[PDB]
C-alpha cells in the first residue's frame, strides 16, 4: 500500500473538495464522525482504502488531505460543516485576504508568505506515509488562489518530493459561472507555470458541467453544489482504481504510463454516464452498450470538442455496477463500426477496462439517479486542445491591448511572464497539431 | 434580431447571402470578429470550428461541416473511396485513380496491363498516354496530385460533336437532409473533341475559366436542363431524369451517407450545413461519373437568385425562422 | 478482439482490449524570483511615497 | 473585511447619512444601534460597515468631516445622528468658502491630521481592513478640496488599500457658485491618481431625473439625494449581503478597471422612484434589465451610445427567476454588442441578491465603465476653460497660496483623462 495525498487550493478547490470526501466517506462506510464499522484492523492497516485515509488509535479514518485557501470564509464551512470531526484543523490552512482574481498576487505577493507554512502542513502528512506516491491538486483555472499559488505549490513540492507524482483536477473557467474577467490570464500564467510539474491533468470544464445539470438533471439554474456533487461522481471514478482491490490504475505513475504517452500532453478528457435525473419517477436502467456507446457523444464530455476531428493515444474505460468483460467487448465492437475512432499510428489502438462491481454510490437527497451500472471514459485526444485554442483566443484579445495588465505588474510580475506563458501555450497548441493531423 | 458575421469576402454564394438577410430587416451584420453571432460565414482555409458553440444564449450555425474538405480534395476523395467500404474498391461510378507522391506502386500495375490488352491507355493529372512523361511534370510541380482514368468515350452534344461535364448544387442542412437543387448546369466545350492529341486540350477542359469560339452555341458556354433534356429526348429518345439523374442522385447520397458520422452535427454544441459542387461526367452510354466534390462552389449567374434563396429558406430560417421547394430532397 | 491481462478479485475485473497494433527549478532560484519580484513592488511603492512626499 | 466610510462637506455627510440611513433599515438597525431584524442574512457580513459595540450595539464605521459645524450639526439631529461614533466628529470651525484652495491647502490642513487620528483608531481595529469609501461633492471647498486632502494622506499611510469615492459632479443646472468647474477640475486631478474606483454621481443627471422622469418640477437637494441613496445602496449590496461572489472593493477594482486612470463608473438604477410616493406594480426583469441599461435611469448625464462599455457590473435584487435575469442579460449583450468592446471577453457580470430594499420588490443597480463618461469631463472642461481663458474669479485662489500653473496642470490632466477614454472607444 502506498498513500496519496489530496491538496485542495482556493475555493473551487475546497468545495469540490468538500463533495468528494463526502462521496468518498459513503463509498466506504465511514461515518462524519471518522467511525469505520467493516474496518476490523483498529489504528492501522495496509488496505486499499488506507491510500487516503490513516486511521487512529480510536479508529477514526482521517483524509490524508490537506485545505489551503488564502481567504477564510470557504474553509470555515469545512470546519463547522457535516464532516467538521473528519479533519484536524492542522490540515485547513486560511489566511486573511485572498488574491483578489489575481494569478501574481497569488503566486508572489501572498503566496510567498504563506507558501513555507503549507509545505510545513503537508510534511506532515507526508511523515505519516510509509510509501508516499503523490498528490492531487484540486484549483480553479481561473481564481487569483487556484492558479497563482497552486503553481507555487507544485513548483516547491517538484523540489520537496522529486520522485513523486503529481496529478490535477482542474476547474477551466466558464462565463456561465465564472466570477472574473481576468481567468484567461490566471489560466494561462498558471498552466504555463505547472506544466512541467504535473503528470496528468484532468480538465473540467464548468461549461459542461452546467449544461449536463441543465439537459440531464433538469436544474433550470445549477449552482456549485449541483456542478460539484457532478464532478465529485468523476472524480470518484478516475479516483477508485486507488482506493478499491484491483490490477488498473493501481498508482498514481499507472496513470501517467497509461494515458500520457508524451509528458506535455497530460490532459485526458473524461466522458461519463449516465447522468440521470433523481426527480425522474419512471427510468429505463441503461445497458453497457448505451452507456458506453454514451461515452463517445460530445454532450457527456467534461469538456465540449469533438474528438472525431483529433487522435487518440490512449483510452481507459472505468465501469462501477453490473457490468462483465463479454458486454464490454460486444459494446466495443459496434461502437467501433459506427464512430470516427482514430488512434495515432504510433500507439496501438485498444481500450484499456476496469470494472468494479460495487454501483455508483449517489449522496442522499442529491440529484443524481441511482443507476444500475455506469462507466467513466478517459481518453487522450487531441481534440481537447480545442478548449485550449478558446483560452488563447480570449487571452490575445485582452493583451493585445494591454488590458488589466497593470495589475499584474503591480504585485511584482514582469509583463514578459505574459508573453512568455502564451508562447508556451502556443508550443503546447502545435504539439497538438502534430499529433493530429 | 438574428446575427451573422461575414468571414469570406470572396464568396459570390453567401454574398449574395448576406443581402437577402439584410434585407428581411431580421438579421443584423457584426463585424468579422464579434463573437456573438448567431451564423457565421466562415473563411474557407483553418475555420475555427473549436471556437463555435460556446456563447451562451446564442444558438450557433456555420455554413461548413467540418470533415467534409475529405470528400472535397482531389487526392482525400480517392482515398475515401477505396478505403471506405460503403463505396469500395470496387465502386461503379468512380473512374480508376492512384495517389501519386512527387519526390505510382500499383498504378504502374494496371497501365501495364493497359498495354496488353491494347484498351484505351489515356489518363489525367495535364492529360497523356505515356505514363513516364506525366510523371516528369508531377515531380517538376511540387505538391501531391492525382491521375485518373481519362474517359475517352464520352457523349459529345450535336452539333459540335462538344465536351462537358456536369455541375449539381447540394445544400447540406443541420438535420443532414441532402437537397439537390432542381436546377443543374452543363459546362460546354466550345471546341470539337479531338481524341488525336491531347496536349492541345482546350476541347478536353471543360471550364468556363478554361474557355477564354467561347459563347457560340448558348450563352456563357452554359446549357441548362430545360435545353439539355429536349436536346436528350429529341437525340436519344429519352429523358435527363431516366438516362443521368437517377445515377446522380444514387452518387450524391452516397458519398454524403458515407461521411455522415464523420461529420454529422446532430448532438453537437454548434450546428453545421454546406453547399457543394458535385461534378459528373456522362460517358457514350449514358452512363454518369463522378469527378470531384467542390466545398466551397460557385453559381451561375441565373441561379444565384433562385438558390442563394434556397439557402436562405432550407439552411437559415429553418434554425432562426422570421417572424413551392426548389430542392429534391435526397432520402436516407 | 485480443483480449489480454485479464485480472480477477472479490471487487470486479480489468483487462485490455486490442483492435489494430501500431502502424525543474531549484529551491534557489524559486526563492531568487519571489524576491525579484517583491524588490519590485518596494520599488514601485518607494516611488510612490516620493511622489507623496513632493 | 472592514471597509471605513469617511463623509466630508456638506454634500457629502448629507448623502453619507442618508446612505447610513438606507443600509442601516436594510441591515435591521435602529437609530440606537440596536439590531430587531427577522433574517440572519442582515448580519452575516455587518462587520464591513459595523463595529460591535457594548450590548450587542452596532456602530457605523464612519467618520464625519467638515470645516464648518452647521451640517454635522444637523446630521447629528437627524434621524439616525445617534447612531454614530460621537468622537467621529471632525470639525473646523472657519468654513471652506466654495473653495478648494482653501480646503486642500489653509483651512484643509490645520484639521486634516485631527481626521487621520479617526482613520488610524478606526483602522486599527479592523480585522483586515479593505480599505475606505469617501462621499463628497467636487464643486464645493471641504469635500472637494480636504476630501482629495484626506485622499492623499490615506494613501500615503495605507498604499496598499483600496480607496473608492461617491463624487457628486457639479452641474448649472443645480449650482451654488460659479467657481464648481475650478473646484471640480482640480478634484478631478486628484481622482484620477489616488482612488481606485469613483462613482460619478452627476447632480445635472439627478435633476433631470426628478424633472424629466419623476415630474417633480423644481426638486430639492433632498430629492436628489433619494436617488443618491438607492443607487448608493445597490451598488454596496455584493460587499454587504452574502452571495456566489462574496465580492470585496479589490475585486471590483480588478475586473472593472482595464487601465489604471479609467476608474470612473456611471452608476444606474431601477425602477426610478420619488419620494413618499408608492407605485404598486412589480417590474418584470425583462422591464428591470431594459431600464437599468437605459441612458434616463444613470446618475451621469452621458449618452451610453456615445461610447462603449469596457466593463459592467449589474446587480439584481427581489425574489426573481434567476434563469430570466441570465437570460435577459445575455439578452441586452448579444442585442447590443457592438457597445460592448470585443477585446475584453464577457466583461458584463451579475450577481443576485434575495433581500430587496426597502419599498421595492425587485430592483436592479448598475454600474458601468463606459468610455461615454468622456462626455462629464469634457463638459467641466469647457465651463473651466470659459473662466479661464480670462483668469476670472482665480484671486479666491491665489489668495490662498495658489498659482495659475496649478489650474493649467489641472486642466491638461483632465483633458489628458478625456483623450485616454477616445482612445478605448476607438479600438
Ligand atoms: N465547478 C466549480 N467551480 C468553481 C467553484 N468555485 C469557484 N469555481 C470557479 O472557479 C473560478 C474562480 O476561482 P475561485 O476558486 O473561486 O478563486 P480562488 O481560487 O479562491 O482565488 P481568489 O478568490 O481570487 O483568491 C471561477 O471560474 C468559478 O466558476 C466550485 O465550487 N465548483
Ligand atoms: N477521368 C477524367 N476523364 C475524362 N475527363 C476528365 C477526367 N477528369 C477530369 N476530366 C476533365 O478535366 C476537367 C477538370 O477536371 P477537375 O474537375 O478535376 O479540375 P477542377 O477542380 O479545376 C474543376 P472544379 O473544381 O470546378 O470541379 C473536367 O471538366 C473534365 O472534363
Ligand atoms: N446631490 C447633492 N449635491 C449637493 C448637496 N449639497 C451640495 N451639493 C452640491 O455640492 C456642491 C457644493 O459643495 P458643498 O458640499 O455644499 O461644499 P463643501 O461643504 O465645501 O464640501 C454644489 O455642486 C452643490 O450643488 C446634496 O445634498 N446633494
Ligand atoms: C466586469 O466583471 C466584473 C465586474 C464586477 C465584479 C467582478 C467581475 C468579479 C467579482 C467582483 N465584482 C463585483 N463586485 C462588487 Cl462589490 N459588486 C458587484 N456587483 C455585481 C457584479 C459584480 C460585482
Ligand atoms: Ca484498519
Ligand atoms: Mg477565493
Ligand atoms: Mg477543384
Ligand atoms: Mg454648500
Amino acid at each position: 500500500m502506498r498513500e496519496c495525498i489530496s491538496i485542495h487550493v482556493g475555493q473551487a478547490g475546497v468545495q469540490i473538495g468538500n463533495a468528494c470526501w463526502e462521496l468518498y466517506c459513503l463509498e466506504h462506510g465511514i461515518q462524519p464522525d471518522g467511525q469505520m464499522p467493516s474496518d476490523k484492523t483498529i489504528g492501522g492497516g495496509d488496505d486499499s482504502f488506507n491510500t487516503f485515509f490513516s486511521e487512529t488509535g480510536a479508529g477514526k479514518h482521517v483524509p490524508r488531505a490537506v485545505f489551503v485557501d488564502l481567504e477564510p470564509t470557504v474553509i470555515d464551512e469545512v470546519r463547522t460543516g457535516t464532516y467538521r470531526q473528519l479533519f484536524h484543523p492542522e490540515q485547513l490552512i486560511t489566511g486573511k485576504e485572498d488574491a483578489a482574481n489575481n494569478y501574481a498576487r497569488g503566486h508572489y505577493t501572498i503566496g510567498k508568505e504563506i507558501i513555507d507554512l503549507v509545505l510545513d502542513r503537508i510534511r506532515k502528512l507526508a511523515d505519516q506515509c510509509t510509501g508516499l506516491q503523490g498528490f492531487l491538486v484540486f484549483h480553479s483555472f481561473g481564481g487569483g488562489t487556484g492558479s497563482g499559488f497552486t503553481s507555487l505549490l507544485m513548483e516547491r513540492l517538484s523540489v520537496d518530493y522529486g520522485k513523486k507524482s503529481k496529478l490535477e483536477f482542474s476547474i477551466y473557467p466558464a462565463p456561465q459561472v465564472s466570477t472574473a474577467v481576468v481567468e484567461p490570464y490566471n489560466s494561462i500564467l498558471t498552466t504555463h507555470t505547472t506544466l512541467e510539474h504535473s503528470d496528468c491533468a484532468f480538465m473540467v470544464d464548468n461549461e459542461a458541467i452546467y449544461d449536463i445539470c441543465r439537459r440531464n438533471l433538469d436544474i433550470e439554474r445549477p449552482t456549485y453544489t449541483n456542478l460539484n456533487r457532478l464532478i465529485s461522481q468523476i472524480v470518484s471514478s478516475i479516483t477508485a482504481s486507488l482506493r478499491f482491490d484491483g490490477a488498473l490504475n493501481v498508482d498514481l505513475t499507472e496513470f501517467q504510463t497509461n494515458l500520457v504517452p508524451y509528458p506535455r500532453i497530460h490532459f485526458p478528457l473524461a466522458t461519463y454516464a449516465p447522468v440521470i435525473s433523481a426527480e425522474k419517477a419512471y427510468h429505463e436502467q441503461l445497458s453497457v452498450a448505451e452507456i458506453t456507446n454514451a461515452c463517445f457523444e460530445p454532450a457527456n464530455q467534461m469538456v465540449k470538442c469533438d474528438p472525431r476531428h483529433g487522435k487518440y493515444m490512449a483510452c481507459c474505460l472505468l465501469y462501477r455496477g453490473d457490468v462483465v468483460p463479454k458486454d464490454v467487448n460486444a459494446a466495443i465492437a459496434t461502437i467501433k463500426t459506427k464512430r470516427s475512432i482514430q488512434f495515432v499510428d504510433w500507439c496501438p489502438t485498444g481500450f484499456k477496462v476496469g470494472i468494479n462491481y460495487q454501483p455508483p454510490t449517489v449522496v442522499p437527497g442529491g440529484d443524481l439517479a441511482k443507476v444500475q451500472r455506469a462507466v467513466c471514459m478517459l481518453s487522450n485526444t487531441t481534440a481537447i486542445a480545442e478548449a485550449w485554442a478558446r483560452l488563447d483566443h480570449k487571452f490575445d484579445l485582452m493583451y493585445a491591448k494591454r488590458a488589466f495588465v497593470h495589475w499584474y505588474v503591480g504585485e511584482g510580475m514582469e509583463e514578459g511572464e505574459f508573453s512568455e506563458a502564451r508562447e508556451d501555450m502556443a508550443a503546447l497548441e502545435k504539439d497538438y497539431e502534430e499529433v493530429g493531423v | 434580431m438574428y446575427t451573422f458575421v461575414v468571414r469570406d469576402e470572396n464568396s459570390s454564394v453567401y454574398a449574395e447571402v448576406s443581402r437577402l438577410l439584410l434585407a428581411t430587416g431580421q438579421w443584423k451584420r457584426l463585424r468579422k470578429d464579434n463573437p456573438r453571432f448567431n451564423l457565421m460565414l466562415g473563411e474557407r482555409n483553418r475555420l475555427p470550428f473549436g471556437r463555435l458553440g460556446h456563447e451562451p444564449g446564442l444558438v450557433q450555425l456555420v455554413n461548413y461541416y467540418r470533415g467534409a474538405d475529405k470528400l472535397c480534395r482531389k487526392a482525400s476523395l480517392v482515398k475515401l473511396i477505396k478505403t471506405s467500404p460503403e463505396l469500395s474498391e470496387s465502386c461503379t461510378w468512380f473512374p480508376e485513380s492512384y495517389v501519386i507522391y512527387p519526390t505510382r506502386e500499383v498504378f504502374l500495375a494496371a497501365y501495364n496491363r493497359r498495354r496488353e490488352g491494347r484498351e484505351g491507355n489515356v489518363w489525367i493529372a495535364l492529360i497523356s498516354s505515356e505514363a513516364s512523361e506525366l510523371l516528369d511534370f508531377i515531380d517538376e510541380q511540387g505538391q501531391v496530385h492525382v491521375i485518373q482514368k481519362y474517359l475517352e468515350k464520352p457523349l459529345l452534344l450535336e452539333p459540335g460533336h462538344r465536351k462537358f461535364d456536369i455541375r449539381s448544387w447540394v445544400l447540406v442542412d443541420h438535420l443532414y437532409n441532402i437537397y439537390l437543387y432542381r436546377e443543374g448546369v452543363l459546362r460546354t466545350s466550345s471546341e470539337p473533341y479531338n481524341s488525336a492529341n491531347f496536349q492541345d486540350k482546350t476541347c478536353h477542359l471543360t471550364n468556363h475559366c478554361i474557355q477564354k469560339n467561347y459563347g457560340r452555341y448558348e450563352e456563357g458556354n452554359e446549357m441548362f436542363f430545360e435545353e439539355f433534356n429536349q436536346y436528350l429526348m429529341d437525340a436519344l429518345n429519352t429523358t435527363l431524369e431516366n438516362s443521368i439523374l437517377l445515377q446522380i442522385k444514387h452518387i450524391i447520397r452516397s458519398c454524403l451517407m458515407c461521411i455522415e458520422p464523420a461529420i454529422s452535427t446532430k448532438h453537437l454544441h454548434y450546428q453545421s450545413f454546406q453547399l457543394f459542387g458535385f461534378d459528373f461526367m456522362v460517358d457514350e452510354e449514358l452512363k454518369v461519373w463522378l469527378i470531384e466534390v467542390n466545398g466551397a462552389p460557385a453559381c451561375a449567374q441565373k441561379l444565384y437568385a433562385e438558390l442563394c434563396q434556397g439557402i436562405v429558406d432550407v439552411a437559415i430560417s429553418s434554425v432562426f425562422p422570421l417572424a413551392t421547394s426548389i430542392f429534391i430532397k435526397l432520402h436516407h | 478482439m485480443e483480449v489480454i491481462e485479464l485480472n480477477k478479485c472479490t471487487s470486479g475485473q480489468s483487462f485490455e482490449v486490442i483492435l489494430k497494433p501500431p502502424s525543474d527549478p531549484s529551491l534557489e532560484e524559486i526563492q531568487k524570483k519571489l524576491e525579484a519580484a517583491e524588490e519590485r513592488r518596494k520599488y514601485q511603492e518607494a516611488e510612490l511615497l516620493k511622489h507623496l512626499a513632493e | 473585511r472592514e471597509i471605513v466610510h469617511i463623509q466630508a462637506g456638506q454634500c457629502g455627510n448629507q448623502i453619507g447619512a442618508k446612505f447610513w440611513e438606507v443600509i442601516s433599515d436594510e441591515h435591521g438597525i435602529d437609530p440606537t444601534g440596536s439590531y430587531h431584524g427577522d433574517s440572519d442574512l442582515q448580519l452575516e457580513r455587518i462587520n464591513v460597515y459595523y463595529n460591535e459595540a457594548t450590548g450587542n450595539k452596532y456602530v457605523p464605521r464612519a467618520i464625519l468631516v467638515d470645516l464648518e459645524p452647521g451640517t454635522m450639526d444637523s446630521v447629528r439631529s437627524g434621524p439616525f445622528g445617534q447612531i454614530f461614533r460621537p468622537d467621529n466628529f471632525v470639525f473646523g470651525q472657519s468654513g471652506a468658502g466654495n473653495n478648494w484652495a482653501k480646503g486642500h491647502y489653509t483651512e484643509g490642513a490645520e484639521l486634516v491630521d485631527s481626521v487621520l487620528d479617526v482613520v488610524r483608531k478606526e483602522s486599527e481595529s479592523c480585522d483586515c481592513l479593505q480599505g475606505f469609501q469617501l462621499t463628497h461633492s467636487l464643486g464645493g471647498g471641504t469635500g472637494s478640496g480636504m476630501g482629495t486632502l484626506l485622499i492623499s494622506k490615506i494613501r500615503e499611510e495605507y498604499p496598499d488599500r483600496i480607496m473608492n469615492t461617491f463624487s457628486v459632479m457639479p452641474s448649472p443646472k443645480v449650482s451654488d457658485t460659479v467657481v464648481e468647474p475650478y473646484n471640480a477640475t482640480l478634484s478631478v486631478h486628484q481622482l484620477v491618481e489616488n482612488t481606485d474606483e469613483t462613482y460619478c454621481i452627476d447632480n445635472e443627471a439627478l435633476y433631470d431625473i426628478c424633472f424629466r422622469t419623476l415630474k417633480l418640477t423644481t426638486p430639492t437637494y433632498g430629492d436628489l439625494n433619494h436617488l443618491v441613496s438607492a443607487t448608493m445602496s445597490g451598488v454596496t449590496t455584493c460587499l454587504r449581503f452574502p452571495g456566489q461572489l462574496n465580492a470585496d472593493l479589490r475585486k471590483l477594482a480588478v475586473n472593472m478597471v482595464p487601465f489604471p486612470r479609467l476608474h470612473f463608473f456611471m452608476p444606474g438604477f431601477a425602477p426610478l422612484t420619488s419620494r413618499g410616493s408608492q407605485q404598486y406594480r412589480a417590474l418584470t426583469v425583462p422591464e428591470l434589465t431594459q431600464q437599468m441599461f437605459d441612458s434616463k435611469n444613470m446618475m451621469a448625464a452621458c449618452d451610453p451610445r456615445h461610447g462603449r462599455y469596457l466593463t459592467v457590473a449589474a446587480i439584481f435584487r427581489g425574489r426573481m427567476s434567476m434563469k430570466e435575469v441570465d437570460e435577459q442579460m445575455l439578452n441586452v449583450q448579444n442585442k447590443n454588442s457592438s457597445y460592448f468592446v470585443e477585446w475584453i471577453p464577457n466583461n458584463v457580470k451579475t450577481a443576485v441578491c434575495d433581500i430587496p430594499p426597502r419599498g421595492l420588490k425587485m430592483s436592479a443597480t448598475f454600474i458601468g465603465n463606459s468610455t461615454a463618461i468622456q462626455e462629464l469631463f469634457k463638459r467641466i472642461s469647457e465651463q473651466f476653460t470659459a473662466m479661464f481663458r480670462r483668469k476670472a474669479f482665480l484671486h479666491w485662489y491665489t489668495g490662498e497660496g495658489m498659482d495659475e500653473m496649478e489650474f493649467t496642470e489641472a486642466e491638461s490632466n483632465m483633458n489628458d483623462l478625456v483623450s485616454e477614454y477616445q482612445q478605448y472607444q476607438d479600438a
